[PDB]
C-alpha cells in the first residue's frame, strides 16, 4: 500500500515540451543528441538538427547528398504536432518517495523531412536552439 | 403477483408512447420540429455576389409555428374528411422571418410561407390527436384509425420504408477471387464509393468517387504524408504475414520512386479524374498535385473530419489492415445483417426532400439575385419578388403521390416508394403500415438475401410474406421493435475523453496489440486508442442504465476481431428487454401491483436499470434467454414475451404453433384483403373498394395480440358452425359445400361499393 | 372465395340446402363443410384446436385465446367439453340428412372463424365477343382496355403451337386476329 | 371422413418414445460436442472433421426422427385418419403423420443445419460458440404440442425455401 | 352491424335478445349464463350474441 | 420436367457431400454450353476393380521452407511429406523450376539450379536488380503438383458401389486428354461433363451421348423419367453437322438447323436498325 | 502496477476548478483519493516505446537552453470510474 | 524486409557478392543485412 503523495509542482512545466519519435525502436537507437546544429520552432517545433551520419560504414554512398547539396550531414525533422493529453495533466518525473505534476504544453511527434528538391512570422524564426544537459 | 404476469404486462405500457405504428409519427414529428430548424441553418448568406450585400437569413423557419400555434391546418382547420372527399390535401406552410441585409436597410421579418407541409395525418400537429372517442364525431373520423399515412389529392399514400444499407462503415467482404475493402461512406450528401481492393497479386489501389485509375497505396500515404514509409508498415502491422504481404506495393512505389508529396504526387495530381471539372474550376487556376491536395480536404469523403490529415492516414491504414484479413480467405463479414442495415423511413425521406427544396429554392432566390443588379430598385430581394411560395407544395405533393423524390443534390431519383393503403379492412390498413421494404440486393433473384436470416428475431416477423416476388423483399416491421432517429454524438465524445479512450495523436503503429482492443466507431467517427474494453464498454452501460444517456447507444464487444463499436446513429432497430442483473430479472415479481395500479408512471423502468433497449449489435453481445423458467445463471437480460416476433398483421392465427411455416405466409397474405368492416367511418365517407360485411362476428379463439390490435372491435369475418365432412366430388381440391339457408339466413353477405367520379 | 384464419382457402363447391346438410343430435347442420384432406399433407394443425376452443369457450360462455406460444391447451377444453356434455375431442354424433340414418365414423365440429376475401366470381366476369385487327394502334383486343377475356402472351402462344396436328394450328393460324 | 384431434394425439402410453429419445440423443451429441475439444473417439477420420461433427449429429437426430415416425405409425388404430390418406397416396404421407405426433425434426437451410448470423451462435437467445441440437435449428416439438420461439423460427426460414424454391423456379423455367 | 335474427345454422329467432343481455350484463351473470337464462341451449345462438359487434351504437354515435 | 420437381429431390442430398452436385438448372449450361460453367467436372475410371490401396497407389500417382539471403534462394520440404503424398522428386522440382522460371513473366531458364541433395535454387544473380520479388513468388507456389498444369483440385472416391470397390477421378479442370497417362485407367470408361471440351477431345456421337446423358442426370432426381427418345431426338438437334454445336440459347454456326434461333437474342434490339442501315 | 522511480506521464479528466495522493489500494486497483475527495480511481494503460521520446523542457535558448530529461516511460491515463 | 534506420525508407540489394552492405535509396546510409525467413 506505497501510498506516495503526488506534489501538484508548479515548477514552470510551460518549458515542458513533449518530444515523440515514431522512428527510432530497431535497437533502442537514440539520437546522441548533440549532434546538435539544432534548430527549433516553438509552434509546428520542425526540429532541425546534426543527426550526422556515422562514418565507420564504407563512405555511405556520399554522392548522393554531392548530387545537390550536403556541405556532416543533417538528418532534420519536421515536427507532426498534435493536440493530446498534454493539458489533462501530462505528468513528469516520479520517485518511489515523491511525484512531482506538471502540465505540459502541446505534445509534438518528431520525424525525418526528406529534404529532396504563418509560423514564418516570427515561430519559424524562432531557431536559435541549445539542447544541453543540467541536472534540473 | 406471480413471476409471469410482470413479463406480459408490459405491453401496454410501452405500445403507447412508442408503440407499432408510432414510429412513423415519432420520426415526422422531430422532422417537423427541429431538423426543419437544423436545414434552417443551411441559411442563404451567399446571395449577394454582385451586391452590397443583401443577404437573406431566415431567423426562424418553424412548420407554421415561429410564434403561431394553429397555423397546422391552414385551410380554415380541415379533418381528413374535407381532404378524403372534397379531395383536398393537408397543407401547414413552413413559414419563416426573414433578415434582409438591405442597403436600404428595411428588416423586413414578416411570416412569410416558403410551400406546404404535408402533414402526416395524425402528427403532433393535426387535430386528431389528444382526442376522445367523443370528440371524433365532429371530425366524422374513427378513434382507432392506424394514422400516420399522408392526404395525398383525396388518395391516402403511406411511405414504405427502405432499407438502405450503414454509411460510414467499412465492408470488408471476401469474393471468392480476392477481398474487397469497399468503405461507402457519406456525408448525407452523396453515396461516395472510397473503395480499395486486393487487386493485382497484393497491389492495393483506391477506386475512389473520381480518380482517373488505380493509386499505389504507399503513394495514397504519401498525400497524406507518412513519407517514412517505416511508419506506413509498422502501422499496417508488426507480425510476418502482414508485413511480407503488404511489401509488394511499397516495393513497387519505390521502383516508381520515392519522393514527399512535392513530388510523387503529381503522379496522382494530374491522374486525378475530378481534374474533369476544368470548367468547374473558374477561379483558382492553382490546380495540381498541391491542389487536389488542398481540395483533398473534400478528399476525406468519409466519416473522418480532420484538417491534419493524420485521422484519414490510420483509417486508411486500418482499412489496409482490415483488407488483409491475414490471409483473407477464412474471414467473412456478411451484408445482410441488421446492424448494417440501417432503416430509412418516412420521415428521413420528407427530410431529404425538406433540405433539397429548400435549397432548390434559395439556388433559383441567388440566380434571380445574381441577374437583379441592374435593377435599380428595392425590390432586388423583396418578399413580392421572392414568389416561389407555396410551389413547395408542388413538389412535396409530386414527390408523395407520383413516388418520386426526384433529386441532384443526392445522387438518387427514386420511384416507387409511396402506395396507397390497402383499405379492404383495418387489418390491412396496418399490414399496409409498419411495412419495410427492401433495396438493391444486387442481383434481387440472386436468392442470398431472401431467406430470413436469424439477424433479427424479434425486430422483423418471420411469416409476414407476399408469395411470389416480394417474398423476403418487403417486410413487416410487426412489434415491440422501437426505433431510433438521431442523437447528439457529444455526449459519448466526453465520456471516451474521460472513460479512458485515449487521443489517437498521441501513439504510432502500435495498432496489433491484442491488450489493445481499439475499434471505438462512434458512429464510424474515426477511432479511439485505450485498452480495457470489459470496463469500458460495461461501465458504460451501467452508466446509461442509470438515467443517463438515452438508453439507445448500444454497444458490441467482439472479440474475432477487436470490435468495440459506439452506434448512436440512426436507421437503428431496437426491442425492449428485461435487465437480468446478472442473477435475476430486475422486475422483482411485484412491480405488477406498479406495473397496472398505481404508479412507477412509465418508462421509468427505464429510468431504474429494471427494462432496457437493445440493437442488433447489444444483442449480438448479450445473452438473452426466453423465460425466466429456463434462465441458466450466465443471463444478461430477459425477454418480455415470446408472442412478439409475430406481429400486428401477423399475429391473427389462431395458435401460429401448429402451422407450418407456408400455411401462416398463407394466411398472413389473405387476411390482409379479406372483406372487413372498415371501422367506424364507414358511412360518413366515399372510397372504392369498401367491401364491408353486414352481420360479423368476434373471433372466437382470439389471441392476447388480436386485443391490442383493438381491432377485434372489428372483426373481418363471420363466426360459423362448421363440420368435417366429404360431401360427393365438389369439395375435393379445398373446396367448400357451403348450405344455403344459411346464405339465406345471412351468412356472409357483401356489400361492394364502388366510386364513379 | 374463402379463407380459415390456416391458410386454407377453399371455394364453395356446391351450395346445399338446409334439409340436406348432417345434423348431430341436437339440432345442429354445418354452415361451412370442410374435408379432412386439406390437412394431413398442409399440417394445420391450429385448427383442429380452434374448433376445441370455440365449441368449449361457447358452450362455456368463456372466450378462449391459442396466443403465440402460450394459449390454452388441449386437456383443459377437453374437459370443458365434458362438462357441457360432449367428448374430449369434440367430435358428434351425427345422422345424415339425405338418407336419414347415423354416419358410420363420427363428425368434426364446432365454431371456425371464417373470412371473406375479396376476388369473387363477381368481379370475374369477362368475356369477349369479337377481336378484330385495328387502324388506330393496329392492335387486337389485347388484355384490357378492349374487353377482358384471354390474352395470348408469350407461354400461351408457346402452348398454342406445340400441340402435334398440322391444320389444327393452319386453323390457330386463320382465326388468329384477322386473316 | 372427420379428422378430430384423437386422429393427431399420440397416447399417454407411447409418449415416452420420444422423451427418453431425446435424452439418449442429446446426450449423444453432447458427448460429441464436448469431445471436438479433447477428440477421444475420435473424428479425422471423416476428412474433413472441423464441421463433421455435422454429419454425425445430423444422423443422430435423423435417427431421433426416425425413432419418433416409427412410434407415430404404430399404435395409430386403423379407424383412423390421415393414417388412412396415407395408406392409400391419397393426401399425404408418413412424414407428415409423423411431424403432427413426435417429431417435426430436423429443419435444415441449404441440406445443412442452421447456420450462424450471429458471431459462432445462431440466435442470441443461446450460448456463444455453442453448436448444438437447439442452438443450430432442430425443432423436436410435434406440431400436436406446437412447439416454442426458438423452433418457430428455424421452422420460417427452411420454411421460406418453399417461398423461396417456388419462387425462383420461375426465373429459369420462364 | 345489427343482430342477425336467425342463428344461421339453427333457424332460432334472436335480435330479440339483444336488449335483455344489456340489462343482464348488469345485473351481472357470467356471460355464460346471461346465455342460458334467454333460451340458448346450442352452439349457434351462443355464438351469435357472444360473436357480435353492436357497432350500431359507435357508428349512429355520428350518423348524420 | 425442369418446372414441376425441385423439392424432394435435390434437398436429400440431407445430409451429406460425396458427388451429389447439381440438378435442374444444369439444362441451363448443356443448352447454353457456356464457358462460365463452374463445374467442368470431368470423371474417370482408374485401376477400376481393386481395393483401396491397390488403387490408391495409382491415385497417388495421379499428382516449402526458408529462403534465405546472402547467395541463397530456397530450400524444400523434401521429406516424407512428399513421399507420403505423390511420387515426385527434388529433381522434378528442378526440372519444373527450369521451365520459364516464372509464368507469364520472362524470369529465366538459368540452365540449371538445385545443386544440392534438398533444392537450393539459385537466385539468378541480380541482373534485374529490381525483385527479389519473382525470385520469391516464381518458386513458392507449386510447379509439379498440380497433376495437369492447369486445373483445380483432383478427387478421389474410396467407394464401395455395385457390390465391388469403385474407384474414379472427379477431375475438375478442362480438357479431356488429361486422362492420357493415368495408367489405371480405365481409358474404355473415360467420361466428361462438358459438351463443347468432349467435342474436339473425343468423338462425335461421344458428345451426342455426353449431351443424352447429362439432361438424363438433371432427371432421375426423385419420379420424372422423361423418354430417352426425347433427349435422342435432342442430341440428333445438336449434331447435324457432326462437330458438336449444341443448341444454345443465341445462335449457332450450323447452316443446317433454322435460322430463326439465330435472331433469338434474348431480345430484338438496336442491332437489327444497324443491320438495316 | 509498478512502484519504481520512473518519470511516467498522466492523463487527468478534465475538472474545472470547483496535492495528490496515489493512495494506492490492495489487490493493485490504484487509485487517486485527491482533495475534492472525488476518486479519479486510475491507471493501467495501452502501451509505448515503438515511440521513444524525450521530455523536453523548452528552456528557450533564444533566451536560454533546451535540455532533453525525461525521455519516455509507460505513460498513465486517468478516468474517474462509477 | 528491413528498414534502413537512417531516415525510415526501405533496403534494396542483396550485396552477398561483396558481403552484407547497403546503399539505402534516399537514405544515404550503410548497415549490414541478414536473415529474411
Amino acid at each position: 500500500v506505497q501510498e506516495i503523495d503526488v506534489y501538484l509542482a508548479k515548477s514552470l512545466a510551460e518549458k515542458l515540451y513533449l518530444f515523440q519519435y515514431p522512428v527510432r525502436p530497431a535497437s533502442m537507437t537514440y539520437d546522441d543528441i548533440p549532434h546538435l546544429s539544432a534548430k527549433i520552432k516553438p509552434k509546428q517545433q520542425k526540429v532541425e538538427l546534426e543527426m550526422a551520419i556515422d562514418t565507420l560504414n564504407p563512405n555511405y554512398c556520399r554522392s548522393k547528398g554531392e548530387q545537390i547539396a550536403l556541405n556532416m550531414d543533417k538528418q532534420t525533422f519536421c515536427s507532426s504536432q498534435t493536440t493530446s493529453n498534454t493539458s489533462r495533466y501530462a505528468a513528469a518525473l516520479y520517485r518511489q518517495g515523491e511525484l512531482h505534476l506538471t502540465p505540459l504544453h502541446g505534445i509534438l511527434q518528431l520525424r525525418p523531412s526528406f529534404s529532396y528538391l504563418f509560423l514564418q512570422k516570427k515561430h519559424a524564426e524562432e531557431p536559435w536552439v541549445h539542447l544541453h544537459y543540467y541536472g534540473l | 403477483i406471480p413471476t409471469v404476469e410482470e413479463k406480459w404486462r408490459l405491453l401496454p405500457a410501452f405500445l403507447k408512447v412508442k408503440g407499432l405504428v408510432k414510429q412513423h409519427i415519432d420520426s415526422f414529428n422531430y422532422f417537423i420540429n427541429v431538423e426543419i430548424k437544423k436545414i434552417m441553418k443551411a441559411n442563404e448568406k451567399v446571395t449577394s455576389d454582385a451586391d452590397p450585400m443583401w443577404y437573406l437569413k431566415y431567423l426562424n423557419i418553424y412548420v407554421g409555428l415561429p410564434d403561431v400555434e394553429e397555423s397546422f391546418n391552414v385551410t380554415r382547420p380541415v379533418s381528413p374528411h374535407e381532404c378524403r372527399l372534397r379531395d383536398m390535401t393537408y397543407s401547414a406552410p413552413i413559414t419563416v422571418d426573414i433578415e434582409y441585409t438591405r442597403g436600404s436597410q428595411r428588416i423586413i421579418r414578416n411570416a412569410l410561407p416558403i410551400g406546404r407541409m404535408p402533414i402526416m395525418l395524425r402528427s403532433s400537429n393535426c387535430v386528431l390527436t389528444g382526442k376522445t372517442p367523443a370528440e371524433f364525431a365532429k371530425l366524422n373520423e374513427c378513434p382507432l384509425d392506424p394514422g400516420g399515412y399522408f392526404i395525398v389529392k383525396g388518395v391516402e399514400k403511406v411511405i414504405l420504408i427502405q432499407e438502405q444499407l450503414s454509411k460510414n462503415r467499412i465492408i470488408v467482404e471476401a469474393d471468392r477471387k480476392g477481398a474487397v475493402g469497399a468503405s461507402v461512406t457519406s456525408s448525407t450528401h452523396e453515396k461516395k464509393s472510397r473503395t480499395n481492393m486486393a487487386v493485382k497479386q497484393g497491389r492495393f489501389y483506391l477506386r475512389h468517387n473520381t480518380l482517373s485509375e488505380d493509386i499505389p497505396i504507399v503513394i495514397i500515404f504519401k498525400a497524406m504524408g507518412v513519407e517514412s514509409d517505416q511508419e506506413i508498415v509498422q502501422m499496417i502491422g508488426t507480425e510476418e504475414h502482414v508485413m511480407a504481404a503488404f511489401g509488394p506495393s511499397l516495393e513497387e512505389c519505390q521502383k516508381a520512386q520515392i519522393f514527399t508529396q512535392m513530388q510523387a504526387l503529381k503522379y496522382i495530381g494530374n491522374k486525378v479524374r475530378r481534374q474533369r471539372m476544368w470548367g468547374g474550376g473558374p477561379k483558382k487556376t492553382k490546380i495540381e498535385e498541391a491542389r487536389e491536395l488542398l481540395a483533398s480536404t473534400i478528399l476525406t469523403h468519409v466519416p473522418v473530419k480532420e484538417f491534419n490529415f493524420r485521422a484519414k492516414c490510420i483509417y486508411t491504414a486500418v482499412m489496409v489492415r482490415r483488407v488483409i484479413l491475414a490471409q483473407g480467405d477464412n474471414k467473412v463479414d456478411d451484408r445482410d445483417y441488421y446492424g448494417n442495415k440501417r432503416l430509412e423511413l418516412a420521415g428521413q425521406l420528407l427530410s431529404l426532400l425538406f433540405e433539397d427544396l429548400f435549397k432548390k429554392f434559395n439556388s433559383e432566390m441567388k440566380k434571380i439575385a445574381d441577374q437583379v443588379i441592374p435593377k435599380q430598385r428595392a425590390a432586388q430581394f423583396d418578399v413580392v419578388k421572392h414568389m416561389r411560395q407555396d410551389q413547395i407544395t408542388n413538389g412535396m405533393v409530386n414527390a408523395i403521390s407520383t413516388g418520386n423524390w426526384s433529386l441532384k443534390r443526392f445522387k438518387m431519383d427514386r420511384q416507387g416508394v409511396t402506395q396507397v393503403l390497402s383499405r379492404l379492412s383495418y387489418i390491412s390498413a396496418l399490414g399496409m403500415m409498419t411495412r419495410i421494404s427492401s433495396q438493391f440486393e444486387k442481383t434481387r433473384k440472386v436468392s442470398g438475401p431472401r431467406s430470413l436470416q436469424p439477424s433479427q428475431w424479434g425486430m422483423l416477423c418471420p411469416s409476414d410474406t407476399p408469395e411470389g416476388e416480394a417474398c423476403g423483399l418487403v417486410k413487416n416491421l410487426a412489434l415491440m421493435t422501437h426505433i431510433t432517429t438521431d442523437m447528439e454524438d457529444g455526449p459519448i465524445v466526453k465520456l471516451a475523453s474521460n472513460l479512458g479512450v485515449e487521443d489517437v495523436n498521441l501513439l504510432c503503429g502500435e495498432e496489433l496489440s491484442y491488450p489493445n482492443v481499439f475499434l471505438v466507431f462512434l458512429n464510424g467517427n474515426i477511432l479511439g486508442v485505450i485498452r480495457d474494453h470489459k470496463k469500458l464498454v460495461n461501465t458504460f452501460r451501467l452508466m446509461r442504465r442509470a438515467g443517463y444517456i438515452n438508453e439507445f447507444v448500444s454497444i458490441s464487444t467482439n472479440l474475432t476481431d477487436r470490435c468495440v463499436y459506439i452506434s448512436s446513429d440512426g436507421g437503428r432497430l431496437c426491442r425492449p428487454y428485461i435487465i437480468v442483473k446478472k442473477q435475476k430479472p430486475a422486475v422483482t415479481n411485484k412491480h405488477m401491483e406498479e406495473l397496472a395500479q398505481g404508479y412507477r408512471n412509465f418508462e421509468d423502468f427505464l429510468h431504474e436499470s429494471l427494462v432496457e433497449y437493445l440493437d442488433v449489435n447489444e444483442e449480438n453481445d448479450c445473452n438473452i434467454a426466453l423465460y425466466e423458467h429456463t434462465i441458466n445463471k450466465d443471463t444478461t437480460h430477459l425477454e418480455i414475451e415470446p408472442f412478439t416476433l409475430l406481429g400486428v398483421c401477423a399475429g391473427l392465427i389462431p395458435y401460429p404453433h401448429h402451422n407450418q411455416s407456408p400455411r401462416n405466409t398463407y394466411q398472413c397474405a389473405m387476411g390482409k384483403q379479406a372483406m372487413g368492416t372498415i371501422g367506424y367511418n364507414q358511412r360518413n365517407r366515399i372510397d372504392t373498394l369498401m367491401y364491408l360485411l353486414a352481420y360479423p362476428q368476434k373471433p372466437m379463439v382470439k389471441t392476447k395480440t388480436i386485443e391490442l390490435i383493438e381491432f377485434e372491435k372489428l372483426p373481418a369475418g363471420q363466426n360459423a358452425t362448421v363440420a368435417v365432412m366429404s360431401y360427393s366430388g365438389y369439395d375435393i381440391e379445398d373446396a367448400l359445400v357451403l348450405n344455403k339457408a344459411s346464405l339465406d339466413r345471412g351468412f356472409g353477405r357483401c356489400l361492394v361499393y364502388k366510386n364513379a367520379k | 372465395k374463402f379463407s380459415s384464419r390456416h391458410g386454407q382457402k377453399g371455394v364453395c363447391g356446391l351450395i346445399v340446402p338446409q334439409e340436406d346438410m348432417p345434423f348431430c343430435d341436437s339440432g345442429i347442420c354445418p354452415d361451412i363443410i370442410m374435408n379432412p384432406h386439406g390437412f394431413p399433407s398442409r399440417m394445420t394443425v391450429g385448427k383442429l384446436i380452434e374448433l376445441l376452443a370455440g365449441k368449449a369457450g361457447v358452450l362455456d360462455g368463456r372466450f378462449h385465446y391459442g396466443t403465440a406460444f402460450g394459449g390454452s391447451k388441449v386437456k383443459d377444453v377437453c374437459e370443458d367439453l365434458v362438462r357441457h356434455g360432449y367428448n374430449y375431442l369434440g367430435k358428434d354424433y351425427v345422422t345424415s340428412g339425405i338418407t336419414g340414418e347415423p354416419l358410420e365414423a363420427y363428425i368434426y365440429f364446432g365454431p371456425v372463424y371464417y373470412q371473406k376475401l375479396k376476388h369473387m366470381v363477381l368481379d370475374k366476369m369477362h368475356a369477349r365477343a369479337r377481336g378484330p385487327r385495328a387502324v388506330l394502334t393496329r392492335q387486337p383486343t389485347e388484355g384490357r382496355s378492349r374487353d377482358g377475356g384471354l390474352r395470348l402472351g408469350e407461354m400461351e402462344r408457346d402452348c398454342l403451337i406445340g400441340y402435334g396436328a398440322s391444320m389444327l394450328l393452319l386453323e390457330r393460324l386463320m382465326i388468329s386476329s384477322d386473316a | 371422413f372427420s379428422i378430430g384431434i384423437g386422429d393427431v394425439t399420440p397416447g399417454q402410453g407411447l409418449l415416452k418414445a420420444k422423451y427418453e429419445l431425446l435424452n439418449a440423443g442429446y446426450k449423444k451429441c453432447d458427448e460429441y460436442i464436448e469431445a471436438l475439444n479433447t477428440g477421444k473417439l475420435q473424428q479425422q477420420p471423416g476428412c474433413t472433421a472441423e464441421e463433421t461433427l455435422e454429419a454425425l449429429i445430423l444422423k443422430e437426430l435423423s435417427v431421433i426422427r426416425d425413432h419418433a415416425g416409427s412410434a407415430c405409425l404404430r399404435e395409430l388404430d386403423k379407424s383412423n385418419s390421415p393414417l388412412t390418406m396415407a395408406l392409400c397416396g391419397s393426401k399425404g404421407s408418413f412424414i407428415n403423420i409423423s411431424q403432427m405426433i413426435a417429431c417435426v425434426g430436423q429443419q435444415a437451410i441449404s441440406g445443412s443445419r442452421v447456420p450462424d448470423g450471429f458471431e459462432n451462435r445462431s440466435l442470441p437467445h443461446f450460448e456463444k460458440h455453442s453448436k448444438l441440437p437447439a442452438a443450430k435449428g432442430f425443432v423436436a416439438n410435434s406440431f400436436y404440442s406446437g412447439l416454442t420461439p426458438t423452433e418457430f423460427f428455424f421452422h420460417t426460414m427452411a420454411g421460406r425455401e418453399g417461398l423461396v424454391d417456388t419462387a425462383v423456379k420461375t426465373a429459369e423455367t420462364g | 352491424m345489427i343482430i342477425p335474427v336467425r342463428c344461421f345454422t339453427c333457424g332460432k329467432i334472436v335480435g330479440n335478445k339483444w336488449e335483455a343481455y344489456l340489462g343482464l350484463l348488469q345485473a351481472e351473470y357470467t356471460e355464460g349464463d346471461a346465455l342460458d337464462a334467454l333460451g340458448l341451449k346450442r352452439y349457434c345462438c351462443r355464438r351469435m350474441l357472444l360473436a357480435h359487434v353492436d357497432l350500431i351504437e359507435k357508428l349512429l354515435n355520428y350518423a348524420p | 420436367p425442369g418446372t414441376q420437381m425441385t423439392l424432394k429431390t435435390f434437398h436429400f442430398a440431407g445430409v451429406a457431400s460425396m458427388n451429389i452436385t447439381l440438378g435442374v438448372p444444369r439444362i441451363k449450361e448443356i443448352i447454353n454450353a457456356s464457358k462460365a460453367i463452374s463445374t467442368p467436372i470431368i470423371t474417370a475410371q482408374l485401376d477400376k476393380d481393386d481395393d483401396a490401396d491397390y488403387a490408391r497407389l495409382v491415385k497417388g500417382r495421379i499428382e516449402v521452407f526458408l529462403p534465405d539471403d546472402c547467395f541463397i534462394l530456397v530450400k524444400l520440404s523434401l521429406e516424407r511429406i512428399r513421399l507420403l503424398r505423390l511420387e515426385v522428386n527434388a529433381e522434378t522440382v528442378r526440372y519444373s523450376i527450369c521451365t520459364s522460371k516464372l509464368r507469364v513473366k520472362p524470369g529465366d531458364v538459368a540452365v540449371h539450379g538445385e545443386a544440392v541433395v534438398c533444392v537450393t535454387p539459385r537466385e539468378n544473380s541480380k541482373s534485374s536488380m529490381y525483385y527479389v520479388l519473382q525470385f520469391l513468388k516464381e518458386d513458392l507456389p507449386k510447379v509439379v503438383v498440380q497433376g495437369i498444369p492447369e486445373v483445380s483440385r483432383a478427387v478421389i472416391h474410396i467407394d464401395e458401389q455395385s457390390g465391388k470397390e469403385k474407384y474414379k477421378l472427379l477431375v475438375e479442370g478442362d480438357n479431356l486428354r488429361a486422362v492420357m497417362a493415368t495408367h489405371g485407367v480405365k481409358g474404355t470408361r473415360t467420361t466428361s461433363n462438358n459438351t463443347y471440351e468432349v467435342e474436339k477431345t473425343l468423338g462425335i456421337e461421344a458428345a451426342r451421348t455426353t449431351i443424352i446423358n447429362e439432361i438424363q442426370y438433371t432427371m432421375v432426381n426423385h419420379g420424372m423419367s422423361i423418354d430417352r427418345r426425347h433427349v435422342m431426338l435432342l442430341s440428333d438437334l445438336m449434331t447435324y453437322k457432326g462437330e458438336v454445336l449444341g443448341i444454345t440459347r443465341f445462335g449457332l454456326a450450323k447452316m443446317k438447323e433454322s435460322v430463326l434461333m439465330l435472331a433469338s437474342f434474348e431480345k430484338t434490339a438496336d442491332h437489327l436498325f444497324d443491320a438495316a442501315y | 502496477l509498478t512502484k519504481e522511480e520512473e518519470l511516467l506521464f498522466l492523463q487527468l479528466p478534465d475538472t474545472l476548478p470547483g496535492v495528490g495522493k496515489l493512495l494506492i489500494r490492495k489487490s493493485g486497483r490504484v487509485q487517486l483519493l485527491l482533495g475534492k475527495v472525488t476518486l479519479d480511481v486510475t491507471m493501467g494503460t495501452a502501451c509505448s516505446f515503438l515511440q521513444e521520446l524525450v521530455s523536453v523542457g523548452l528552456g528557450d535558448s533564444r533566451t536560454g537552453e533546451m535540455t532533453v530529461l525525461g525521455h519516455v516511460k509507460h505513460k498513465l491515463v486517468c478516468s474517474p470510474d462509477f | 524486409l528491413l528498414f534502413c534506420p537512417g531516415c525510415g525508407n526501405g533496403l534494396i540489394v542483396e550485396e552477398g557478392q561483396r558481403c552484407h552492405r547497403f546503399s539505402c535509396n534516399t537514405c544515404p546510409y550503410v548497415h549490414n543485412i541478414t536473415r529474411k525467413v
